[PDB]
């Protein structure tokens, strides 16, 4: 079985760190849920 | 144990407590994407939280009722991944999501790579509206992560 503990609120932090980039990509999405890079 | 928030998922059929993925609590329902659970009960302290509507393409699943996070990306902010990676704490990620561009459309997409376990983990507006799933993405030329916004 499976169970679940809380871990926190759902807000927004304003001094978080600030990362990662802004890729445009071209992507497929198969039938099983699954993207793909076309 | 129902009130609102970001929630672990951790089973007990490996080595050890293991956390699968992450998960939010609103309005009396759970929400995480299928791959986490695929579509099994959870416990909840003594309560049990059975499965009310999933889809493998989207990747989603419900508990105890329908889907009830509609917040989307407005496509020009930046948003915060609350990344709950297995073993630490919650963390807040900032970061102006990419595109994934298909053929029915475009999504937001967070270049952020977190453990498997992290699969779940909502990403926030500026007004603290969870606006997507963070788990569901793929895996570039330099070998890191980009996971879609995805949304019900
Ligand atoms: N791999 C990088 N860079 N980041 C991810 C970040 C954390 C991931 C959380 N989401 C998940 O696990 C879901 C579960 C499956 C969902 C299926 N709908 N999978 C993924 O979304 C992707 C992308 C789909 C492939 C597309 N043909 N599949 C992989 O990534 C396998 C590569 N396997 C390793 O790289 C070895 N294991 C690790 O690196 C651990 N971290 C990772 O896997």
């Amino acid at each position: 079985d499976m169970y679940i503990e809380r871990a926190g609120d759902i807000t927004w932090e304003k001094d978080a760190e600030v990362t990662g980039n802004s890729p445009r990509l071209d992507v497929a999405l198969d039938e099983s849920g699954d993207f793909s890079l076309v | 144990e129902t009130t609102d928030g970001v929630y672990r998922v951790m089973t007990r059929r490996l080595l050890g407590s293991t956390q699968v993925g992450v998960g939010v609590m609103q309005e009396g329902v759970f929400h995480t994407m299928w791959h986490v659970t695929k579509g099994a009960a959870l416990r909840s302290g003594e309560g049990r939280l059975d499965p009310y509507w999933g889809d493998v393409k989207q990747d989603l699943v419900s508990y105890c009722g329908p889907w009830k996070l509609d917040a989307a990306w407005d496509g020009l902010s930046e948003v915060q991944l609350l990344a709950v990676p297995p073993g630490e704490r919650a963390k807040n990620i900032q970061t102006l999501p990419g595109i994934f561009k298909t053929k029915d459309g475009d999504i937001g997409a967070v270049a952020l790579d977190y453990p498997a376990g992290t699969s779940g983990s909502p990403i926030l507006d500026k007004c603290g509206r969870v606006i997507g799933l963070y788990g569901n993405g793929v895996v570039i030329k330099n070998g890191s992560y980009v996971s879609a916004i995805t949304q019900g």
